[PDB]
């Protein structure tokens, strides 16, 4: 059933399984038109589909074409996602498959299970704590392919680097999280926090800068630091 | 006018003919049911005053043979069987008919209620659903599952219900997920009434039935199969308008038949709130959106 607050260590044993986050599939700029009225313009969106093992990202952009002429948008989204999710599965050799996905909206449990009816044995799950993935966008170089794109294109990432190397993947996961949630809820601040050191760069082939492992330790505090203090600020505590 | 004798009566019982019911008490002199419409299927029931536990039953056609009540003592319950010498059932019956020891089946000659219950309800229709060849007359109660509910354990004790399951294969064409899973109608149009039903009087008549068993045994299953088939219709954007307005029709008599106090464990919230006020049909069940605001306002 839906993953709880008792079961961490689940995410890294060695079943496959991918998390599926749809929040920045529909992207939309709410403006005034020339009437006065209020209208959308859609722009570039991505499903964020993610093995928490082993860091492999699957990025699958979605067009702004791929919803003209199309009604009750945000709908549709949902079962474009589990469209891409479901060939994604089809594409992979069978040994590659996920044996669950974790949907981090609810709303997404029916469409996926409906497009996955072809896979009985994959195991289609809720999230009793909601995800800090709508944050991707905030991570530059997803965002700038994201909008880059001029037609439908699926890029492949690790979101935790090279850190695996290092560290284990229980420990990677909550540093990825530990950072999305530090870009979600003060985005500039956290940027600020991630590069105010000119001589720590990001490998061309890496999303994160080249932090040692004692700079991880200070950055990690940063972050934490900023998501107390925001929730002062936000609670004035 | 049929008939359905006793031979007795020797434990105190509930008896049910139909909407109909009334008490026989251990060992009264009671013989049986006479003045039986002809031309409609008929349920006679039966709950023990000492185990209201398991109510059970027998629907039947007279039309169909000479059926009569036996108590069983080993079995324990009151059993139907068919006599198959004519002369012998008549002159039974006609003692007990000129002894008047029979209830009279007490129809209001103004009331179509069981009519408009069993409209589409055909005995070999009953017959597939509950398969026991060897008996023209058919068994149900409290306790039975569906086929469907054995697939989520005795197969011959089964209620055959057509399998209805919005996130199937069957429901859910491949290319028109989206399309096929929002709107039903490929499902109830193509699959169910073309292809497994072949018309909608035999739809209509399985929909009749499973509520008539949720309603007289409290049968569990049946009351998922009616809603089922209920919401099936109610969730298709496109069905024919004769068989809207003749569910509505459908709908409205069996609301009006439901005991008051019955209503919280036979009616689903949802389905009735969906397919009065979300559904495709919110708005094509007139008669039946009335009555239930009327009598059941509670649970919308
Ligand atoms: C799979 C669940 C048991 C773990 O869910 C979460 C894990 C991590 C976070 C987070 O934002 N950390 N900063 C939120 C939810």
């Amino acid at each position: 059933g839906a993953m709880n607050s008792s079961n961490y260590a689940e995410l890294f044993n060695n079943d496959i399984k991918l998390f599926v986050d749809d929040t920045n599939v529909y992207r939309v700029t709410v403006h005034k038109t020339f009437e006065g009225n209020v209208a959308t313009k859609a722009i570039n969106g991505c499903i964020f589909t993610l093995n928490p093992k082993t860091g492999h990202l699957f990025l699958k952009i979605i067009h702004t074409s791929v919803w003209a002429g199309q009604k009750r948008l945000s709908q549709l989204a949902k079962w474009k996602t589990a469209e891409e999710v479901s060939a994604l599965v089809r594409s992979l050799p069978k040994e590659e498959q996920p044996k669950q996905i974790i949907v981090t909206r609810k709303a997404m449990l029916d469409p996926l299970e409906v497009h996955m009816l072809d896979f009985p044995n994959i195991a289609i799950r809720p999230t009793e704590l909601r995800l800090p993935f709508s944050a991707a966008m905030s991570i530059d170089k997803l965002s700038d392919v994201v909008m880059k794109a001029t037609e439908p294109q699926m890029v492949l990432f690790n979101i935790y680097d090279d850190w695996l190397d290092r560290i284990s993947s229980y420990t990677a996961f909550s540093r990825l999280t530990l950072l999305l949630r530090a870009l979600k809820t003060n985005e500039e601040s956290a940027k600020m926090i991630l590069l105010s050191d000119p001589t720590i760069t990001i490998k061309s082939y890496h999303l994160w800068p080249s932090f040692t492992d004692e700079q991880w330790i200070t950055i990690e505090s940063q972050m934490r630091d900023l998501i107390l203090t925001e929730y002062g600020r936000k609670y004035n505590v | 006018m049929n008939t359905v004798p006793f031979t007795s009566a020797p434990i105190e019982v509930t008896i049910g003919i139909d909407q109909y019911s009334f008490n026989v008490k251990e060992n009264q002199p009671f013989h049986g049911i006479k003045d039986i419409p002809i031309g409609h299927v008929h349920v006679i029931h039966f709950q023990h005053a000492d185990n209201s536990s398991m109510r059970y039953g027998y629907w039947f056609d007279c039309r169909m043979g000479n059926f009569y009540i036996q108590y069983d003592p080993k079995d324990g319950l009151y059993k139907m069987m068919e006599e198959r010498d004519g002369a012998k059932f008549e002159n039974i019956v006609h003692n007990f008919k000129e002894r008047q020891m029979m209830v009279s089946y007490p129809k209001i000659d103004e009331d179509d209620t069981w009519y408009n219950l069993t409209e589409f309800v055909q005995m070999d229709k009953i017959r597939k659903i509950v398969r026991k060849d060897e008996n023209q007359f058919s068994y149900v109660d409290s306790s039975m599952t569906t086929v469907q509910e054995n697939e989520l354990s005795d197969p011959a004790h089964s209620l055959n219900y057509t399998v209805i399951n919005f996130k199937s294969r069957e429901a859910i064409r491949p290319g028109h997920e989206m399309e096929d899973f929002l709107d039903k109608s490929y499902y109830l149009n193509t699959v169910m009434l073309q292809g497994i039903f072949k018309n909608s009087s035999n739809y209509f008549g399985e929909l009749q039935f499973a509520f008539l068993n949720a309603m007289f045994f409290g049968n569990y299953g049946s009351s998922l199969q009616w809603h089922a088939m209920i919401e099936l219709i109610c969730s298709s954007a496109t069905v024919p308008k004769h068989m809207l307005d003749k569910l509505d029709e459908i709908l409205y008599y069996q609301i009006k038949t439901l005991p008051e106090q019955y209503s919280d464990i036979l009616l689903n919230e949802r389905v009735w709130n969906i397919c009065l006020y979300s559904s495709f049909q919110k708005n094509s069940l007139h008669n039946t959106e009335k009555i239930m605001e009327n009598k059941y306002p509670e649970l919308l």
